[PDB]
């Protein structure tokens, strides 16, 4: 089957700059009789249907604005946007129509900028949690950027990876930031056999990891 | 121009069969072909297959062998798609694709088909509060955990919509055939703990509403 790769996966852009997307195929998608390239670029909004923008990889569809243009033929396919807007926050795809079965791309998403970082969001477990027979300590990461972050759970100096439930959010529409929650659940007698719980997270904009912990007794 | 109306969300158990429709209007059904695209993992798109309604030409993907058989309706002008032997990896949103020309293809609104061996439970909520007596930040953050509900979604507001600013809603995670979520809002230190706050969760599938004061 014809497989396609996309590069890069994600990139941070500002308002008004030029965005170039690359789609590469393993085989040639050029039909020699009519010099056409059977590939089309896609665009899907969060909560809406995916729509087409560029057909035959070099021509514009009616209804698409003049900022969306495409170039390339055969193997290298390029989609160049002249000036992005605030409504251009979407995920782009490229799909070939050369041979069956049809395959899709990996997906490219654009981001915004920049410079967000958290300090402390440590919440101890409440009294209503232990009556149900379990225990749960949470760690949020609000107002942080970029989304590439690593969370680590430490219990009395020992690393524990089982029971960690992570959850990432999308980009905010007010300050262009992200939020991440990490919930470690456990049973009730394991919570009483330990005292200290350390919430560890390493960041890119800091040269030292932020350490913070709390005690049970 | 052309309308592609599909079915709504369905709650099905594992082992049954689900049928997905795609109503066509505004154009003739016996001229253009219909395709199906399965969207998994949020962003990844998978091709299911296609059907020619006039000559009964049917092709399917290698990943959908003995799973998806396509059937068209020549009298009601609509398409049908049925699945057999549903498993846990079939939790995805499915679209019907209208192959008009090689220039443009029209899409539908999508059918959310989730599958779990799962009963509708009322959500149990617990308030969260920081256990420290003092802090260095001028803001105090709070939250409440929503655990043990089915199905999606649950609308979580704060103080009956008055504290709408600075709210952060996290997506749910499936653990033991039931979803869990959380929320965090930022509160200035001039109100807490002299002024009380409340968590308002709502579940229209269970018709419950519990208020927890922090």
């Amino acid at each position: 089957d014809i497989v396609m790769s996309q590069s890069p996966s994600s990139l941070a852009v500002s308002d008004g700059e030029r965005v170039t997307l690359t789609c590469k195929s393993s085989q040639s998608l050029l039909y020699s009789t009519n010099q056409k390239n059977y590939l089309a670029w896609y665009q899907q909004k969060p909560g809406q249907s995916p729509k087409l923008l560029i057909y035959w990889a070099s021509s514009r569809e009616s209804g698409v604005p003049d900022r969306f243009t495409g170039s390339g033929s055969g193997t290298d396919f390029t989609l160049t946007i002249s000036s992005v807007k605030a409504e251009d926050l979407a995920v782009y795809y490229c799909q070939q129509y050369y041979s069956y079965p049809l395959t899709f791309g990996a997906g490219t998403k654009l981001e915004l900028r920049a410079d967000a970082a958290p300090t402390v969001s440590i919440f101890p477990p409440s009294s209503e949690q232990l009556t149900s027979g379990g225990a749960s300590v949470v760690c949020f990461l609000n107002n942080f950027y970029p989304k590439d972050i690593n969370v680590k759970w430490k219990i009395d100096g020992s690393e524990r990876q089982n029971g960690v439930l992570n959850s990432w959010t999308d980009q905010d529409s007010k300050d262009s930031t992200y939020s991440m929650s990490s919930t470690l659940t456990l049973t009730k007698d394991e919570y009483e056999r330990h005292n200290s719980y350390t919430c560890e997270a390493t960041h890119k904009t800091s040269t030292s990891p932020i350490v913070k912990s709390f005690n049970r007794n | 121009e052309v309308q592609l109306q599909q079915s709504g969300p369905e709650l099905v158990k594992p082992g049954a069969s689900v049928k997905i429709s795609c109503k066509t209007s505004g154009y003739t059904f016996t001229e253009y072909t219909m395709y199906w695209v399965k969207q998994s993992h949020g962003q990844s798109l998978e091709w299911i297959g296609g059907i020619n309604p006039n000559i009964d030409d049917t092709t399917y993907n290698q990943n959908f062998k003995d799973k998806a058989t396509l059937t068209v309706d020549k009298s009601s002008s609509t398409a049908y798609m049925e699945f057999r032997s549903l498993t846990f990896d079939d939790s995805a949103v499915y679209y019907c694709a209208r192959d008009d020309k090689a220039s443009f293809a029209f899409w539908g609104q999508g059918t959310l088909v989730t599958v779990s061996a799962a009963k509708t439970t009322p959500p149990s909520v617990y308030p969260l509060a920081p256990g420290s007596a003092a802090q260095t930040n001028s803001m105090v953050t709070l939250g409440c955990l929503v655990k043990g509900y089915f199905p999606e979604p649950v609308t979580v507001t704060w103080n009956s919509g008055s504290l709408s600013s600075g709210v952060h809603t996290f997506p749910a995670v499936l653990q033991s055939d039931l979803y869990t979520l959380s929320s965090s809002v930022t509160v200035p230190s001039s109100t807490w703990p002299s002024e009380t706050v409340t968590c308002n969760v709502a579940h229209p599938a269970s018709s419950t509403k519990v208020d927890k004061k922090i």
